[PDB]
């Protein structure tokens, strides 16, 4: 995978030269918004499964899904979500905290669409899920981490998409 | 009346950071110093002693 | 290759267009014989009238000697 | 970097980061701006720290010169130090990311089978870097040495 | 897999037949292609590393390839190729001692050109790799057994090109 | 010895030895003269090719000899000698036994690991085990210069 | 379109019968001059833009045709008085190899006079073009070649006249 | 004619013929002496080509012949032999043309619907001009033979 | 005219010429005053500008006025000349119409069918129009001479 | 190649090759002896062939090394005697091939726009193949020069 | 006694089919007469009679 | 295909937001840049025929690529690759009006790199190439119009990388 610092690098080495002053700059970048990075991961690490609830409460529960026959019955697929939402909340945050959202879709887009389809998973819901996780993460993290963590989440959900 | 009589070679590419060209002066800025050739012909030594035991 | 001189006027009864059509409404083409057939009963369908026709190229009655 | 190490080793147990890597990736990313101005003066020298680097390894190591060696005319001298100013492109980039892997996924990474295909003495490789080293602690601060001679022995340890 | 022996043997045995003289001469002429073949292995397994080495230095070497950007760049690819060379030397001579293609097309053809576009290889870069195999070991194995080294080479190069 | 290889093979298999491989062993056995006579002729002028070889060699690669080689001093080049006096055994041993086993188990497998170790340049020792190659088959009949520069170059690829 | 042959064939299949002497004579002087019909034809098509250039330059160029007021004027209408005596050339040596101008009237003489009337072109300048055609062709030829050429120039100047 | 399809495929290329084409006039003008010696020697026996294959085609279709058959009747036979004269008609007019360009515009353009609104078994008719071709290469030179029999071949897969 | 130029854009679709064109028609015939005023500027200059133009492309390009080249014979230059001043007034026309469509409809439609016929090296002509074009700039009064560039680059840009 | 246009206009109809493109492939695979005859001769011939086309050319149109021409450079007129060799070695394909599929296919389709972007006169290099085909018809026996020209004649009209 | 430099550079190139290399000797051996400079005035032309009146 | 303005107005009605001071700033900054980009317009069609004649001149002329065996030998080529290099002088220019790398990347770089792979053509070359008319286009649109010029093309040359 690839993060804010490193896709530097690799963006100069592609040509082979050094870190000229626009590379620099873009560290610096980086470097300034690490504060905001690691507080909101931290934030974000201390209440990931409350997170989770409040998403799958505000946009799951009391439907289609999770009622006998829908993608949600069978208390162990339930499980199979609530796993799968906080796979997808952690590795936002992995995003998040790189800088880049090339881990999304190396560890967690690779390979998502043809497992939802054989799988059968809503699709549409999952990315309507992703939106709540973005929506309550950003009411609890502030307005700056919200708005990288809403970034990180809506690629995953174009990927679903 | 000037003419510009273009020449058969191609326009020599650009040079870039991988090729070592843009070191190849600094080679001959460096001018490492070589080694002359060893005298030795390996006839005259006796693999008895002349091999290392310690 | 012996084809047909026609001009015709084939109006348009299903839709008013609102750009010119003189060139598609009332025109003078040359078809080729192969397709005499087809054309004349395309323009037939769509409630086109034949005005007038004849062999612009070829000679009438030829049995061979037509390519 | 590290929080690319960070996260690849939070993923591996499959947990959000720990508070000491945390605090780790808070340290280093306040303290990123001496990393910064080391690899921009590691930079800087470029020419002359490959320059002297390569002369002192050619009289630490002649063979490789001398009649038998890899690099014996100009032209493979010159490769030697192509070779040479990328092996310092990568310890740059490992002082400015902060970590070693992308080392490992630049220069380290089959670097035997490289220099075997080769005939390089991967043994004068090390000591080459061993002269980066030297000469470049000999041109910037002790600490700033110290910071630099981190990847620099990393890098001399894949070579040997 | 199959040879120019097993050839004759599956084609005889599918009609249910014994050698006839078309076999039987076939046979022969592979027979007396004999110990030229094993020599020309034996002397390519000689210098094996050597041809490869030659072959990367002549064509790959030195050029926007191997530099920055070029899929030879790092020291893993370059050792990557160098072990795709490795194989497809060692398959080219296990074909010339068998006298077919079939073990290439088993073991080298299949999916090779999809597993590079997986990666983005460059198809045509390694196509002048193989090309300078070519020579490199008709330097070494003579001229028609380096003519038999360039048919089965240029084979390999047109299942992967 | 090739007999060794059939039976493991047979063992792998779980089956008695196949006709391929009775045919095998009847044409070693009864061309057994030939290898003796081979490893004879190697043993008895094992002196002068072995040191031959290693003239040639030098001619080759002058910068092992040189002063910071591994060959230089006297001592280093003696040892030269003496390595290249065990691998011609070595080659001597493979002949009379029909295989590469004993090449392969007593100085092919984990030897680069052993030249790493000492620093020495493997290359170069594959050219040297080349002019070997040319010494016996100079000092040796045609017809057998098929069977040892097989030998010859199986070590060769394998140590290259 | 009716050459020297298919016209005694249709002439033959109208009545409904073989190939009579009158035919069989016929279909001999043909034949006897198919060798001069080949001949003249290569003389043509080596020299086929020049024709017509030093005829356009002989008859048409430097006068009111090509002058202010002429129709040869302005670029488009002189690349088209270009098209027409190459197309004139074109047609004049398939009549030739034809030996009848059946294809001369079936494709290039269809409302030609109609169009050039209508377009207002000079019938006069058109035909003294024509004939600036017709001697540097029968030069180009021969003699008996220039006048079988010219017959059928005439066929079209009396067509476009 | 051959001359004809060569200006329609020049023109259909807005451009004087090819040396193909010229090469092509060129050799049909020096052969039509003996192809108008072929034509000639197929019309004067002509009456006998068409009577043998017209026989030949009754003993291998019977059937044509038989009551109830599109032929059944002397008046019926009368037709189907004129139209063997006919097509053999338009086979002479084939060769003196030089193409088969004269045989599809008059007796091969739409010959399947003409025969089905006769309701005639026109694989017969092929067979019969089989029969035809056979009895002209008889009584014709054996290098005739070829270029007669080009045209009726022609003739027979189109209308077969 | 820009006048037809819009009508038959505003045709294409059947439109009522909307104001974002009229505005346009507007402007052009309220400043028409200094477009004609480039008109006499050129046509009363005409002769020295196309003079000196002819001067500079054969400094540039003396192979039209060499014996082997088109223009030799000091009445092919003549023609040169003609044509230069024939295109200066296509340029005048283009200037006081307000688009290029008479210059296209003049003497840019089939231009290199006309110039091929007669063996005039195109090139030649392009470059003579830009140094007539650079001519006129030295003598327009700048913004003129810039207004007046529209219309001779566009004879550039159609003449190459 | 003559068969290849026969079999692509063939397969455009959907038909079999018929009798008259069937002969025209009879008598170029007969007369195929001559054609490779011509082969050899052009190509034993390229260098003396050329060299006076050259020099006839330059010499009726001196424009071309004229000043400000397209070969004033004496490496101009070298690249240019390797356009007479691609021409040359494209006369020879299609003399072989019997048929001028080659020529167009290497060295036709698009030469006017190769001309326009390296601006060299299209008369020009047509005069220059004129003038090869005149010293290969000059070289050439008369019956052998009557096809030589031919293919030559069509090369220079249709590039013309 | 030496070793083969080991080239990165190409050097020693032979002249292949393509390269105009091969007719540049024989354009010597040609040597085209390039025509003389010609000295038109382009000034003095009175455009009314020297173009052809046909 | 939007142009800079388009795109805004796109932008903004994504967030069904009205046009916000960053919506007249980028405006107002197209505009600005609208006379030098119409001008410089106007000069690069001035010398879009002849620009590519030095802009291959001084990249693909009396190289591996010209000489047969190369991948621009023959006139189909040649002709071609000029016409590639038209094609995408003309896209970005039309690019520099429309002041937006939309149009590149559905009219131009869609398809483009496959379709070179499948045609074999090297694509290392094309970059070099796309390059040398950077150059070309800088020297005759000046330097800030020049720079304009040459973002787009290095855009072409990174999508075709
Ligand atoms: C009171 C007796 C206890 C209690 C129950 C309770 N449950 C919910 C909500 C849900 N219960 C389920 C359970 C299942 N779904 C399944 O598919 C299966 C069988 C395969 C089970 C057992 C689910 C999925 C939900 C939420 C979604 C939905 O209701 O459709 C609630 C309400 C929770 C809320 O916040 O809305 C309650 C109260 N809770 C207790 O404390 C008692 C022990
Ligand atoms: C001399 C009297 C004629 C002439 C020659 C001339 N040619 C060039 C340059 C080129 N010509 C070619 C030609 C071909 N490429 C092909 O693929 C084919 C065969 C299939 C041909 C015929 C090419 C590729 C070039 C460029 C590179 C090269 O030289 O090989 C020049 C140079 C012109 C310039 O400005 O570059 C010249 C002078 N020019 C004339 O005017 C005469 C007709
Ligand atoms: C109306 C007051 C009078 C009338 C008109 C009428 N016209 C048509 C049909 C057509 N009218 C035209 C004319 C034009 N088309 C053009 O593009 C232009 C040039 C810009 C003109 C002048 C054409 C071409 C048609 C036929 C095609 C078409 O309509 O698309 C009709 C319909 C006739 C019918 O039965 O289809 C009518 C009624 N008729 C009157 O009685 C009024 C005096
Ligand atoms: C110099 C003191 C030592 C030495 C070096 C040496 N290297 C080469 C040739 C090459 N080196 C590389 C290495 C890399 N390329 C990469 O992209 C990467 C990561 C960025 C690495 C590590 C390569 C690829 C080559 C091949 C040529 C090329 O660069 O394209 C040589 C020359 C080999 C030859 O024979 O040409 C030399 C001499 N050799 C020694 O003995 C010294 C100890
Ligand atoms: C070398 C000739 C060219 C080249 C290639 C290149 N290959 C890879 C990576 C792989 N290549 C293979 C090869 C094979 N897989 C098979 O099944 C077969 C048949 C046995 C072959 C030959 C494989 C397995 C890999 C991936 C696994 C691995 O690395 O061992 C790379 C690196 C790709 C990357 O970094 O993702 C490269 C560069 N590159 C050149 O420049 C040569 C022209
Ligand atoms: C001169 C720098 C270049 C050149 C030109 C050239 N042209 C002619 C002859 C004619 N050109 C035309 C046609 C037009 N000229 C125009 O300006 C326009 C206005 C739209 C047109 C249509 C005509 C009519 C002629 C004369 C033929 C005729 O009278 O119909 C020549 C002389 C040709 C001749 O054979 O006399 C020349 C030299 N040629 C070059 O080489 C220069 C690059
Ligand atoms: C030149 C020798 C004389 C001349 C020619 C001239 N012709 C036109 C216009 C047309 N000419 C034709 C003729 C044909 N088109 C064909 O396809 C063929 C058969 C294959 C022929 C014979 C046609 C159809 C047109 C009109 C359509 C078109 O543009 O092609 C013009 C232009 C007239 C105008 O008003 O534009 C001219 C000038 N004029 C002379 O003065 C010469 C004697
Ligand atoms: C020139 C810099 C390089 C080069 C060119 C080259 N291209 C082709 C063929 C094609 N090029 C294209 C590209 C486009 N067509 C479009 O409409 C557009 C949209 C913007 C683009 C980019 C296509 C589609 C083709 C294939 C069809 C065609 O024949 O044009 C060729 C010929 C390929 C062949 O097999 O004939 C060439 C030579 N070649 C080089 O070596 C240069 C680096
Ligand atoms: C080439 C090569 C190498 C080998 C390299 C070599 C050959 C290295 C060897 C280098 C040598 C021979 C160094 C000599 C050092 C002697 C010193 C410092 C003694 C000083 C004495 C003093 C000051 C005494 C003064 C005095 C005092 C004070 C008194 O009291 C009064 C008198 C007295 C004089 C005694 C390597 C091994 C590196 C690598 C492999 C390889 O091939
Ligand atoms: C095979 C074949 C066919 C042909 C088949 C054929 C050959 C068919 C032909 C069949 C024939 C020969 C039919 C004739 C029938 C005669 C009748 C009904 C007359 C009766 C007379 C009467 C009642 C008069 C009685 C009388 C009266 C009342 C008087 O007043 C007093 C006296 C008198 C006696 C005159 C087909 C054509 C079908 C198809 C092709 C094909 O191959």
């Amino acid at each position: 995978m690839q993060d804010a610092i490193t896709a530097v690098i690799n963006s100069a080495d592609v040509q082979g030269k050094y870190l000229d002053g626009a590379a620099m700059d873009k560290l610096k970048s980086y470097f300034a918004s690490g504060e905001l990075r690691v507080r909101a991961a931290s934030v974000i690490s201390a209440n990931a499964a409350t997170i989770v609830k409040e998403a799958v409460a505000k946009s799951l529960l009391y439907s289609d899904v999770t009622r006998p026959g829908g993608n949600m019955y069978t208390t162990r697929r339930y499980a199979a979500c609530i796993r799968d939402l906080d796979y997808y909340l952690r590795y936002a945050t992995y995003a998040m905290l790189a800088g880049d959202a090339s881990i999304l879709d190396e560890r967690v887009l690779n390979g998502l669409k043809e497992t939802y389809n054989s799988l059968g998973v809503p699709i549409s819901s999952t990315v309507q899920a992703i939106q709540a996780i973005k929506e309550v993460t950003a009411s609890l993290v502030g307005a700056d981490a919200g708005k990288e963590m809403g970034v990180y989440l809506d690629y995953i959900c174009s990927g679903l998409s | 009346w000037q003419n510009e009589v273009r020449r058969f070679i191609p326009q020599e590419k650009k040079l870039t950071a991988g090729n070592p060209m843009n070191f190849l002066g600094m080679a001959r800025s460096i001018n490492p110093a070589a080694n002359t050739i060893p005298k030795v012909s390996a006839q005259n030594i006796n693999i008895e002693a002349s091999v290392p035991r310690r | 290759m012996r084809m047909f001189r026609i001009t015709a006027c084939v109006p348009s009864q299903t839709r008013i267009r609102t750009q010119r059509e003189l060139q598609n409404t009332y025109f003078t083409k040359l078809v080729p014989y192969d397709n005499w057939f087809r054309e004349q009963q395309r323009i037939m369908k769509m409630g086109g009238k034949i005005v007038k026709v004849e062999l612009a190229t070829g000679r009438p009655g030829t049995n061979a000697g037509l390519a | 970097s590290i929080v690319t190490k960070s996260i690849v080793n939070a993923d591996a147990e499959a947990r959000y980061l720990s508070p000491g890597e945390l605090d780790r990736i808070k340290a280093f990313v306040t303290g990123g701006a001496a990393r910064l101005r080391i690899a921009e003066t590691l930079t800087g020298s470029r020419e002359t720290i490959v320059k002297q680097a390569g002369d002192r390894l050619f009289q630490k190591r002649p063979d490789i010169v001398s009649p038998g060696g890899n690099a014996y005319g100009e032209e493979m001298t010159a490769t030697c130090l192509r070779d040479m100013d990328y092996y310092l492109r990568l310890v740059t980039y490992g002082v400015v990311s902060g970590d070693v892997t992308p080392i490992e996924e630049i220069g380290l990474v089959g670097v035997r089978e490289m220099y075997r295909s080769l005939g390089t003495p991967i043994e004068a490789v090390a000591q080459s870097v061993r002269e980066m080293k030297e000469v470049a602690s000999g041109l910037m601060s002790s600490d700033d040495a110290a910071e630099a001679s981190a990847y620099f022995d990393f890098v001399i340890g894949k070579m040997s």
